């Protein structure tokens, strides 16, 4: 038994040992009671967030139009608007939100998320919407007909003005796929712009977990 | 799993030991130009600590600071012995190397030599506030016409380093290197991550970016 | 004896140090072509120890690695100190002496002066799996026409060497050699010893080999 | 009493002392139970394993001749087949398998082992065997009668299909034989070829133990 034992002079990051200090006299300042704590990470996980959904060249650049998607009477039923991978951490569509941007500090993740669909067209506006789920390992739905013999909950806007699905097992293509489709055209009061829209939210689902700490890839370097 | 996490707390998403600086100096007269550096204690030097302490917007803790010192000669003596002197905010500050800031009584120093474990010292919480603040909207002045942000909020002390052995033939040049991590960090009151680069180390400024990357259509 | 036996513990018929590697690396600046070097860590190197890790099919384990480390000059300073960095699987890497990949902060990192007892730190279980795979029987891509066999599986950091003064003149080179351990072994699912050598590193690929040696007749 | 005796600054392979931990953070994956667990290697020396008998030069490169060994009506009584030294670790008929296999990193071990025969011949083949062991230290028979007048087991095809000698006190020429012996001829129903066969399997038997750990012989170095 001994107190020189190899590994015993070394200086470890990430190694955790008591340190003499500069001012064993000065170190009072009271502690106050400040409204709202943050204790765990997984706090802000579960907070709501706007995604982006659309995408173009310049839709994204000046970005009021890149967190809503059109919608027309001149579409017809059957044809879907948007869909994605269903993957964060390596899609962007959702890992540039305050959710997604949690798990790129880390390596390996699991538990459930769940989407947030809401109509924000005229009050007057009805129509329905189909929205579908595939599972992990299965390519998306090419017809409305395909979708609908999948997981699918029927939206009617005219009723509920959002819908939330709460999808499990993501963790990391394969994975699953999100997709929306007509199921009727939109109906408008007198409108003369058939202009309306969706917009689309996300955050964690209850029980989360990350394991291993690892530096974020969205910033590079010092440059001052 | 099997039970609730503890990866993603507060105090292990913080606490990790960093690089943060490293400097020069050199044996030589109180003439020469080089020959005692400094290093002013702040975290908005490197962007990825910066990144991680501004997902909130107060702060308190206690900081250790540890320094590893290497050093070599240049082309044709006893071991040297190396100070490092902590300034608390608002003391005297050297202006050469010979001084009477150095033989202070009010200025805690670390005389450390060669060939030990690498020198390092706690500094605990400092500041009439009662915490740190990440961000501020005032001026410095009682009316408005000071400057604006990181005012006397986010002021901590400063080290100064020197050789104590006298000048002798053959100069020797030493790196010291600072690795910093916090410690009993307490958060309150989170932020949205930063999305522009930095540019400045004493302001927020920025310069416009794209949300996200394209895709190449919307739909599947 | 007396007792049940407790030599042949999975326990005591692992665990023991063996040397891995060795590298060398030399003082000087980015330009020079060897001045940081770097290993994989796997237990494929040495064929002795991977006989030992071919018994089961399933282990986990916390492993130590200690490492040693001699210098020597070459013909015509201060002490020098050495840096190693473990870079946990998935991080970022350096690709020359000068990185801001030696600066980041999530990568833990020892610093170390000769005339010490050497280095070491422990790595502990670290995989997405419940177990580490000896053995593997599929691909990578989730259609069959990936890589067969030992993909994402037994997948471990990697360790980086510096020195971490300054050049100077007069080249110093040093060697480290690298012992590893594992410690809290579990085992599960026995395998038959291997029989015929060893050809690459990370494939099964095998020879045919006589089962046993010839005798002069099977009477006695 | 200090902390500095003799010893104490050093780096001694196989000495067990804490060391400081890389991440003291990460370090969390759940353990699941597996079925199936070795925590002694006495769990795998108890295993049955077929021996190879069957030694020539091309009888053990293709080597399913190597775990046989023929047997004809041309054959008269009183004659061996087979026999070995009986000396597992050094006799090249029995060290090379599973639980031989196990005792080459080990030096000094004792116990007892068991071996097995096994007829594989047809099942209207009848014949009769004297199967004989040999004490240490005393030579192996040179005939039947010899053989008779040993240790033996009389042991009768065409109702056991199988014997199981356990041999007490082995431990590492001197050393028993064991030897087989035709007591009749093989009996064939009508078979036009008189070829039939035996295998032997062996196994260490109960309470064993070994010491001293020490590297195999049977790898020789990297060599990539």
């Amino acid at each position: 038994p001994t107190m020189n034992t190899p590994g015993s002079n070394q200086f470890l990051t990430s190694d955790d040992f008591q340190s003499p200090s500069a001012m064993p006299q000065f170190d009072v300042t009271p502690e106050m009671h400040i409204p709202g704590e943050v204790r765990n990470l997984m706090e802000i996980a579960e907070v709501d967030s706007v995604m982006p959904i659309n995408n173009d060249s310049a839709a994204k650049v000046s970005s009021m139009e890149a967190y809503r998607v059109e919608l027309s009477t001149n579409t017809n039923a059957g044809t879907q608007v948007f869909g994605f991978q269903l993957n964060p951490g390596a899609e962007s569509v959702m890992n540039r939100t305050l959710m997604g941007e949690i798990l790129n500090y880390y390596a390996h993740w699991s538990g459930s998320i769940k989407i947030t669909f809401v109509f924000c067209g005229s009050a007057m506006t009805t129509g329905k919407f189909l929205l579908s789920y595939a599972p992990p390992g299965a390519g998306a739905p090419k017809t409305r007909k395909d979708a609908m013999l999948g997981t699918h909950v029927v939206w009617d806007v005219g009723l509920q003005s959002s819908c939330v699905l709460c999808i499990p097992w993501i963790s990391q293509t394969n994975a699953g796929f999100v997709t929306c489709w007509y199921q009727t055209s939109v109906v408008s009061p007198a409108s003369n712009q058939p202009k309306c829209y969706m917009m689309c939210m996300v955050s964690a689902c209850n029980d989360f977990s990350v394991r291993m700490l690892r530096d974020t890839k969205f910033i590079e370097q010092t440059s001052f | 799993n099997n039970h609730v996490r503890s990866e993603s707390t507060i105090e292990n998403f913080l606490a990790r030991s960093a690089c943060v600086f490293y400097l020069e100096y050199k044996t030589g007269t109180k003439e020469d130009s080089n020959s005692f550096n400094n290093w002013v204690i702040t975290t908005r030097r490197v962007a990825q600590l910066r990144r991680k302490l501004e997902m909130f917007t107060y702060l308190r803790f206690d900081m250790e600071i540890t320094v590893v010192i290497t050093s070599s000669q240049d082309q044709s003596a006893p071991v040297l012995t190396h100070q490092i002197m902590y300034v608390p905010p608002g003391g005297p500050i050297p202006v050469s190397v010979d001084d009477y800031s150095w033989q202070t009584s009010t200025n805690p120093s670390i005389f450390w030599t060669e060939g030990n474990a690498p020198a390092r010292m706690s500094i605990p919480f400092i500041s009439i506030g009662n915490a740190y603040s990440n961000f501020y909207d005032g001026w410095s002045h009682f009316s408005q016409a000071g400057v604006y942000g990181f005012t006397t909020l986010n002021n901590m002390g400063q080290l100064f380093f020197r050789h104590v052995n006298k000048p002798n033939p053959a100069a020797i040049t030493s790196v010291a290197r600072i690795y910093f991590k916090p410690k009993h960090v307490r958060a309150w009151v989170p932020r949205p991550p930063r999305l522009c680069p930095y540019i400045n180390s004493t302001n927020v400024n920025f310069e416009p970016k794209p949300v996200t990357e394209v895709r190449t259509n919307i739909i599947t």
